[PDB]
RNA sequence: CGAGAUGGU
RNA sequence: AGCGUGUGCCUACCCUACGCCGGCAGGCGCGGGUAACCCGUUGAACCCCAUUCGUGAUGGGGAUCGGGGAUUGCAAUUAUUCCCCAUGAACGAGGAAUUCCCAGUAAGUGCGGGUCAUAAGCUUGCGUUGAUUAAGUCCCUGCCCUUUGUACACACCGCCCG
RNA sequence: AGCAGAGUGGCGCAGCGGAAGCGUGCUGGGCCCAUAACCCAGAGGUCGAUGGAUCGAAACCAUCCUCUGCUACCA
């Protein structure tokens, strides 16, 4: 029997991480996002919003149980 | 009674009010104390003939012997509410076969009577017979 | 983030500074979801920060509208110990109170010798359901002799 | 071609 | 959506629109229906669209138990049923075994009728969303027909030897 | 005194340096019309004192304690 330790808010190790690592992904999820940064889903949702509105990313599709987004159309 | 303060002054009454009090309430205060089955049951119920019990029991508070205790009035009324007027009176209520006393103490008010007098027996188990079980089976 | 302190004392609990702040309060006894949500909003905070967001005098103001509901306008029909029994008041009962008002409840009940006071001393099922083949917490017994 | 006894209403 | 029920003939109770008071259960007033005529275009649930939570016995689960308020009734304590705040158990897909099912079917989902002064976790009907696997065999448990053997006829759960 | 066992978790037999070990007894359930055979699951848990390595001690190792067993003696 085993425990997660998911973050609730950042700290600059990660938050750099989420700039630095955006063009890496032809996938961008909420839940790749939580799983491989040690994220909870809530923080997840919330830090992809941002990213949209300064422009990084494209969103791909939109609904109540999933999101989809890639890549800023290169590569 | 065994404890002080109660019903008496400061912390510790029945709903905010002393007995003393509660001698002074007629039933269309009284009906403000208590809880709503109660209120229902007293504000619905003309209370033909159950009136009996009460004249029996004033009657035994009258004549009795200065300080010591009243006789029993005995009863087959289990859904009688502790009225105000009953404290510091002797109840014989009944039981399906036999009628078992009770000394009406003030913090019993607004239960009723047949709450103190019990239908039947704790249960304490015997061994378990044939049958008991689908092992048990008896072959002559 | 701030890096501020995430585990707090409240009332003499601890509440996790990690959960929304309308499900953190919930670790009081005498405090549920619907209560809850109700202090808050008299409070005037916001329901969308962690429990790790509110300054020193917020949580002041959430603790003086937890102990005097009546004051602030919180309905009586809210409330968890109405008309108390020995002394008529209208009140919300929580951590260690919670729990000497039942202790209470239990031996005012017992004293009187009541057909309640008897079941909660037998062990009993106290309210009206039947016990031949469910509660069970004893031993499996064998018929043999 | 494994092992397969017995019989209060 | 579809199937139904409705002023009880001794026996004394029915189904409800609309307005007003109350957080709620509920209360007062005033109309229609003995019914393809009134409740009623029977504004049903799952499902559908948007939000919040984040793998934690957790905002999963809701047993157990404290305090208060209505309604039925001649009477509610061993809590009739209903409403409110609080408390917050076992349980993480279940050992040897074992039941039902072949198409608008299984399973999911809610609604009528019976019993009813008060009241379905039962049962008997109705609609709605809607699959996977088969088109076969006599192996296991049984049924039908024929040939065959018997010391059985109380009929193999039979009869019988030291 | 020479050498060996025990010091339950359930009667009894005492495994091996992993928190029961296996054959057996007891108790309950399955299978059958039913009893035996067969199959499956249960039983509240520092196992005498004092030190030391360990993720760990009835069960890896010291030092004391006591009764048996075979030899056989401080008596």
């Amino acid at each position: 029997r085993d425990k997660l330790n998911n973050l609730v808010l950042f700290d600059k190790a990660t938050y750099d991480k989420l700039c630095k690592e955006v063009p890496n992904y032809k996938l961008i999820t909420p839940a790749v996002v939580s799983e491989r940064l040690k994220i909870r889903g809530s923080l997840a949702r919330a830090a992809l919003q941002e990213l949209l509105s300064k422009g990084l990313i494209k969103l791909v599709s939109k609904h109540r149980a999933q999101v989809i987004y890639t890549r800023n159309t290169k590569g | 009674v065994e404890q002080k303060k109660k019903r008496t002054f400061r912390k510790f009454t029945y709903r905010g009010v002393d007995l003393d009090q509660l001698l002074d309430m007629s039933y269309e205060q009284l009906m403000q104390l208590y809880s709503a089955r109660q209120r229902r049951r007293l504000s619905r119920g003309l209370r033909r003939k159950q009136h009996s019990l009460l004249k029996r029991l004033r009657k035994a508070k009258k004549e009795a012997p200065p300080m010591e205790k009243p006789e029993v009035v005995k009863t087959h009324l289990r859904d009688m509410i502790i009225l105000p007027e009953m404290v510091g009176s002797m109840v014989g209520v009944y039981n399906g076969k036999t009628f078992n006393q009770v000394e009406i103490k003030p913090e019993m008010i607004g239960h009723y009577l047949g709450e103190f007098s019990i239908t039947y027996k704790p249960v304490k188990h015997g061994r378990p017979g044939i049958g008991a079980t689908h092992s048990s089976r008896f072959i002559p | 983030p701030e890096k501020f302190q995430h585990i707090l004392r409240v009332l003499n609990t601890n509440i996790d500074g990690r959960r929304k702040i309308a499900f953190a309060i919930t670790a009081i006894k005498g405090v549920g979801r619907r209560y809850a949500h109700v202090v808050l909003r008299k409070a005037d905070i916001d329901l969308t920060k962690r429990a790790g967001e509110l300054t020193e005098d917020e949580v002041e103001r959430v603790i003086t509208i937890m102990q005097n509901p009546r004051q602030y306008k919180i309905p009586d029909w809210f409330l968890n110990r109405q008309k108390d029994v020995k002394d008529g008041k209208y009140s919300q009962v929580l951590a260690n109170g919670l729990d000497n008002k039942l202790r209470e409840d239990l031996e005012r009940l017992k004293k009187i010798r009541a057909h309640r006071g008897l079941r909660h001393f037998w062990g009993l099922r106290v309210r009206g359901q039947h016990t031949k083949t469910t509660g069970r917490r004893g031993r499996t017994v064998g018929v043999s002799k």
